[PDB]
């Protein structure tokens, strides 16, 4: 399930901002 | 509205044209605990000794702001926050600086980040989400009415106060701009097709980020995610989006127009702008004046064990603040 792939993905923590 | 913004625009312009500086000192606050760190600064729970108040102090390492080429951005944030005034924007009580740092002392919102409750709860019911979106929608009309673009909407930057309403934090990318802008900034999952494509963009990017917010809030996950940013950018510009089965018809429609790759067909950036959003079906039950007035029943109130409590914030390694004997970046941060 998409929910599961998200939970198993390395992107569930606080996401850092980017610019450079 | 047009009446409200009018007055609002005039008070902002006065502060904008006359920003206040050096309204406090480090020695007037009691450093108590780190609540968030990052690239060039960290936020600390602080206590004002004269009033006995608690505040969130944002401390910027000047040399770090410079090596990351964020000088103008930092000046933008402070200049903008000392002049804006809305109920869903955290207040900038004091701002000052010393030999090594920049400081922005603001109201402490013990409720914690929307992110934490969201991740912990999994996903919000549509009503509960609409209650939050509405707040973002109004706040975006305010900011935009003033020519400000926010550029960093995302659960991580949304705190929940006692009354259960949103408080937007971090104006590190807020910029006052009439016209196109080209700075690549934001957070991957929330980037607009325009930004990723480096094609000059405008306020329409905040509205796209809103679409991403509403969806994550209501799906438990982002509409575009993968372990690597590039992967994510491929989904973002693809012009394809899938929605859970529980998503209401209206929510899919409101979202189909929010996450519109073609910014000349994206809700918010049309001839009616905001209204195309506020007058949408999914929002048909929203009482905007009520929401702006906080008279609406909150979907959930955060549990706070009192002032100075931080049990709604994760812990973080501490570090002693250090101010060199010499001024580090005088001219660059002169106006701060
Ligand atoms: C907990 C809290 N109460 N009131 C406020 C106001 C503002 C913040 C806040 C603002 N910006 C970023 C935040 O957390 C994430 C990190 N990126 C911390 C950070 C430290 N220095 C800078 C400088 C520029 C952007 C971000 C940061 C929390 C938090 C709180």
């Amino acid at each position: 399930t998409t929910y599961a792939d998200f939970i198993a993905s390395g992107r569930t923590g606080r996401r850092n901002a980017i610019h450079d | 509205v047009k009446e409200f913004l009018a007055k609002a625009k005039e008070d902002f312009l006065k502060k904008w044209e006359n920003p206040a500086q050096n309204t406090a000192h480090l020695d007037q606050f009691e450093r108590i605990k780190t609540l968030g760190t990052g690239s060039f600064g960290r936020v600390m729970l602080v206590k004002h000794m004269e009033t006995g108040n608690h505040y969130a102090m944002k401390i910027l390492d000047k040399q770090k702001v410079v090596k990351l080429k964020q000088i103008e951005h930092t000046l933008n944030e402070k200049r903008i926050l000392q002049a804006v005034n809305f109920p869903f924007l955290v207040k900038l009580e004091f701002s000052f600086k010393d030999n090594s740092n920049l400081y922005m002392v603001m109201e402490y919102v013990p409720g914690g980040e929307m992110f934490s409750h969201l991740r912990r709860i999994g996903r919000f019911s549509e009503p509960h989400a609409r209650f939050y979106a509405a707040q973002i929608v109004l706040t975006f009309e305010y900011l935009h009415s003033l020519d400000l673009i926010y550029r960093d909407l995302k659960p991580e930057n949304l705190l929940i106060d006692q009354q259960g309403y949103i408080q937007v934090t971090d104006f590190g990318f807020a910029k006052r701009v009439k016209g196109r802008t080209w700075t690549l900034c934001g957070t991957p999952e929330y980037l607009a097709p325009e930004i990723i494509l480096s094609k000059g963009y405008n306020k329409a990017v905040d509205w796209w980020a809103l679409g991403v917010l509403i969806y994550e809030m209501a799906a438990g996950y982002p509409p575009f995610f993968a372990d690597q940013p590039i992967q994510i950018y491929e989904k973002i510009v693809s012009g394809k989006v899938r929605f859970p089965s529980h998503f209401s018809s209206d929510l899919k429609d409101l979202l189909r127009n929010l996450l519109q790759v073609d910014l000349t067909k994206r809700f918010g950036n049309l001839k009616d702008g905001v209204n195309d959003i506020k007058n949408h079906k999914w929002f048909a039950t929203t009482d905007w004046i009520a929401i702006y007035q906080r008279k609406v029943e909150a979907p959930f109130i955060p549990k706070f064990k009192g002032p100075g409590d931080t049990s709604n914030f994760d812990d973080y390694e501490e570090e002693e603040i250090r101010v060199s004997i010499n001024e580090k970046c005088g001219k660059e941060f002169s106006e701060f």
